[PDB]
RNA sequence: GGGCAAGUCUGGUCGCAGCAGCCGCGGUAAUUCCAGCUCCAAUAGCGUAUAUUAAAGUUGCUGCAGUUAAAAAGCUCGUAGUUGGAUCUUGAGGGCCCGCCCCUCGGCGCCCCCUCGAUGUGUCCCGCGGGGCCCGAAGCGUUUACUUUGAAAAAAUUAGA
RNA sequence: AAGACGGACCAGAGCGAAAGCAUUUGCCAAGAAUGUUUUCAUUAAUCAAGAACGAAAGUCGGAGGUUCGAAGACGAUCAGAUACCGUCGUAGUUCCGACCAUAAACGAUGCCGACUGGCGAUGCGGCGGCGUUAUUCCCAUGACCCGCCGGGCAGCUUCCGGGAAACCAAAGUCUUUGGGUUCCGGGGGGAGUAUGGUUGCAAAGCUGAAACUUAAAGGAAUUGACGGAAGGGCACCACCAGG
RNA sequence: CAGACACCAUGGUGCACCUGACUCCUGAGG
């Protein structure tokens, strides 16, 4: 777990979350989304839990930590929101990354103009990542990934309810990600919370 | 409707398996159903049951395990006087090594090997390994 | 399976596990018995006297009193309909039908109903002889039919 | 289902919600209530599901009217199962 | 796969699972674990000592295994907010 | 030549003669023919024809197929025929095994006779031997199929000492 | 006036065992679904014989023939047309009582039960809401929205599982082979022919061989070639404008 | 979518073909 009373989650997460518009989902009814669903809107919508939302992310954060070299993990995204968020990432935690286009074979193909070697991906929606989704199962790499009411579960392992799809939610997930493996390891140490905002990270955002 | 009620449980139990779902609702329930499940159970097969009651016939729940690879049913019944059972375990049983023929003798539902000690055949009602 | 109708559905209430209902007023079996015997006397079938013993009176069925049941109750008394309150209305849409066709001689749908009505009362009829609850010795015909309905 | 479920005391929403046979425990949920109402001067006891009317001699002919699913009733009444 | 009272026959040993109970067969595609770190809790910062769950083939493909994992991580503990 | 084990043979022929179960060769540079030579297989035996058996899950009991390859009656009712829901009770000994529970016998006993000890046509320990009646036991209550143990169950054959 | 016919509304929508079935209204009996602590208390599943129904044409006797129209006769078009195409028009279409008993009577998929997966519609019933609109003083109505539950016709997307594939939540739970029952097939042709029986007024319908012939008949997908099949381009060895 | 939409038949043949072992060997020296 670790230091243990901020792993509860406090009213700081709780006023980015919905600032960030994670709280709202789809409208397809579920079969594997349904356990994290805390309660459904008015005529459709599903309210997510922010208490679960906290428990996968830990779990996901703590995967990643174990390894010591934070290279061998793949942060995917091809969305462009997440562009800037995985590349902050990528600075920050020191991982490997990936932004805009995947380009197919790199965890396959012997013959190719680039390989990456992973242990362990993280994906912002794998319907949009459905090329890393399919290939890591060709090759034998667990993954995690940021899952809405209408995502595919086949081929995930650990799923995190979020929104995650455009605007700041999916930033917001990626700043709260390298918050909490940093917090295990990394040098904001002794689980506390990160000195660096959320927006640093979330998209572009048109430049006046 | 039913004309056999074991063919129907055995299924149950496979398909639920295959997906790795760790539950089934059988029916009607009957005497031989819970007698079947035991001696399944024991060997470590299946998991533990529980029967629900009713005034219609009763329904088990049956939590199971993936220890078992097929539960086959002789339908329809037939004698075994014990130089038939030596011939069934060598086509319908993968080795001599494991498994277990399950019959209905007068000394009581019981697996084979416990059969061939007491010499008392009677009909066969499935396998299973 | 239903070969006696070409339905899917159901046709049946669910009834409850327990042998006492509602339990916070089940009456007595005086009331009830005295009520069934009334009832009983205009004529009126076991499905009616239990529809109106329902809903009216807190008891549900009169099984959940005693172990008697209408049909049980009457029976013993010796007073009591001369034939199954189903066989009955059975044999009563068949004359209904047959009155039809009587009237049309080309509705083909009134024939071959008229033929699935009749099998069936002969099948529950075979069954209610086996039985001794019909003698062996009368068997459904046109003739008859009518004169049971009346 | 996430298809590994194993539910041995089941909520009571997830079986009050379906037909009355297709429950995991099958009693009914039909109840038995006390009508008050007010042009009856008696305490009519009514089945939820009546189907033919009830009457009363309190009444002049103001407690039931028939409707294929529920009774219908008319002012005043209560219900109470009372157990089933 | 024992022969006799203990004597080895085999090649090797295969992993097993525990969300569907059904081993890990032989070379297979979509089969790895999931080292998930333990934290040594209550002065944070992460202290060994893998807690490792199997993952099949079957379960991937049948779409589970995302609700698996926390029931398997769970019921052995020890995540915050349980 | 292939199936087929052993000729990318030599001469001769050239869709001719023949070969060829089947597939196919031969119409001029024939590894299929016709001879020679060499080699292969089986070996006092081998080829051929034919019936039948195996292979053949191509008759499918074990163990078939029927959307489109050969194959669901136009449809329904329906008798024979086949098949059929749930539900009744039997503690010690030794480190399981045994009898039990929610009168023809044996014998707990009662009465009789030669009587066995109080006694020597005969008792009050008892039916022990013959009896009757009648309990734990047992026909018990209403039948079985099944399965189980016995007998009855040609020699040769056959497995097999 | 006669005879015929009920558009648009009309849909992978309903009902009916199937064949089939759209003008209005009323009558007659019938069927399903649903709701149901109602009744009976195992009455059931499925099927030789036996039986009910059965489009179209044809056939028996009438009505009737508007419309259209197997045959016939005409005009074209073609090397050939007797066809398609134009015209004249017969039986027939329509209607009634009888025959007849077949259709690619096609979803080419027996019937019954259990089990195995996601999502959203829609006809219909019932139930629920600090939902909308609507009417009577508001209601109870009713149409609508959302949710829930049944039983319908289907769809969609899926290493759910099968299959030779096309496909297919059944054509799944089949070598890890076995729920119940029924029907039909055993290479292709000869052939639904021969022959005997049977039913029919007739036309026809049912049962149903052999000799001989022959190593392929067939299914599916793949790749080419080709189309007087559909979207395209490019060139004075093609056309255009012209020499 | 919302301008015009015609006759036309016939025709034959063979050989597509199937195994692994790097030297110009350097050649005055070697």
């Amino acid at each position: 777990s670790g230091a243990l009373d901020v792993l509860q989650m406090k009213e700081e997460d709780v006023l980015k979350f919905l600032a960030a518009g994670t709280h709202l989902g789809g409208t397809n009814l579920d079969f594997q989304m349904e356990q994290y669903i805390y309660k459904r809107k008015s005529d459709g919508i599903y309210i997510i839990n922010l208490k679960r939302t906290w428990e996968k992310l830990l779990l996901a954060a703590r995967a990643i930590v174990a390894i010591e070299n934070p290279a061998d993990v793949s942060v995917i995204s091809s969305r462009n929101t997440g562009q800037r968020a995985v590349l902050k990432f990528a600075a920050a935690t020191g991982a490997t990354p990936i932004a805009g286009r995947f380009t197919p074979g790199t965890f396959t193909n012997q013959i190719q103009a680039a390989f990456r070697e992973p242990r362990l991906l993280v994906v912002t929606d794998p319907r949009a990542d459905h090329q890393p989704l399919t290939e890591a199962s060709y090759v034998n790499l667990p993954t995690i990934a940021l899952c809405n009411t209408d995502s595919p579960l086949r081929y995930v392992d650990i799923a995190i309810p979020c929104n995650n799809k455009g605007a700041h939610s999916v930033g917001l997930m990626w700043w709260m990600l390298a918050r909490e493996v940093l917090r295990m390891r990394g040098t904001i140490s002794r689980e506390h919370p990160w000195e660096v905002m959320p927006d640093l990270y979330f998209y572009r955002d048109p430049e006046e | 409707v039913r004309m056999n009620v074991l063919a129907d449980a055995l299924k149950s139990i496979n398909n639920a398996e295959k997906r790795g779902k760790r539950q089934v609702l059988i029916r009607p329930c009957s005497k031989v159903i819970v007698r079947f499940l035991t001696v399944m159970m024991k060997h470590g097969y299946i998991g533990e049951f529980e029967i629900i009651d009713d005034h219609r016939a009763g329904k088990i729940v049956v939590n199971l395990t993936g220890r078992l690879n097929k539960c086959g049913v002789i339908s329809p019944r037939f004698d075994v006087q014990l130089k038939d059972l030596e011939k069934w375990q060598n086509n319908l049983l993968p080795s001599r090594q494991f498994g277990f023929i399950v019959l209905t003798t007068s000394a009581g539902i019981m697996d084979h090997e416990e059969a061939r000690r007491k010499h008392t055949g009677g009909k066969i009602l499935g396998f299973f390994f | 399976g239903r070969m006696h109708a070409p339905g899917k559905g159901l046709s049946q209430s669910a009834l409850p596990y327990r042998r006492s209902v509602p339990t916070w007023l089940k009456l007595t079996s005086d009331d009830v018995k005295e009520q069934i015997y009334k009832l009983a006397k205009k004529g009126l079938t076991p499905s009616q006297i239990g529809v109106i013993l329902r809903d009216s009176h807190g008891v549900a069925q009169v099984r959940f009193v005693t172990g008697n049941k209408i049909l049980r109750i009457l029976k013993s008394k010796g007073l009591a309909p001369d034939l199954p309150e189903d066989l009955y209305h059975l044999i009563k849409k068949a004359v209904a039908v047959r009155k039809h066709l009587e009237r049309n001689r080309k509705d083909k749908d009134a024939k071959f109903r008229l033929i699935l009505i009749e099998s069936r009362i002969h099948r529950l009829a075979r069954y209610y002889k086996t039985k001794r609850v019909l003698p062996p010795n009368w068997k459904y015909e046109s003739s008859t039919a009518s004169a049971l309905v009346a | 289902m996430p298809l590994a479920k194993d539910l041995l005391h089941p909520s009571p929403e997830e079986e009050k919600r379906k037909h009355k046979k297709k429950r995991l425990v099958q009693s009914p949920n039909s109840y038995f209530m006390d009508v008050k109402c007010p042009g009856c001067y008696k305490i009519t006891t009514v089945f939820s599901h009546a189907q033919t009317v009830v009457l009363c001699v309190g009444c002049s002919t103001v407690l039931c009217q028939p409707t294929g699913g529920k009774a219908r009733l008319t002012e005043g009444c209560s219900f109470r199962r009372k157990q089933h | 796969m024992q022969s006799n009272a203990g004597e080895f026959v085999d090649l090797y040993v295969p992993r097993k699972c525990s969300a569907s109970n059904r081993i890990i067969g032989a070379k297979d595609h979509a089969s790895i674990p999931m080292n998930v770190a333990e934290v040594d809790k209550v002065t944070g910062r992460f202290n060994g000592q893998s807690k490792t769950y199997a993952i099949c083939g079957a379960i991937r493909r049948m779409g589970e295994s995302d609700d698996s994992i926390l029931r398997l991580a769970k019921s052995h503990g020890i995540v915050s907010q349980n």
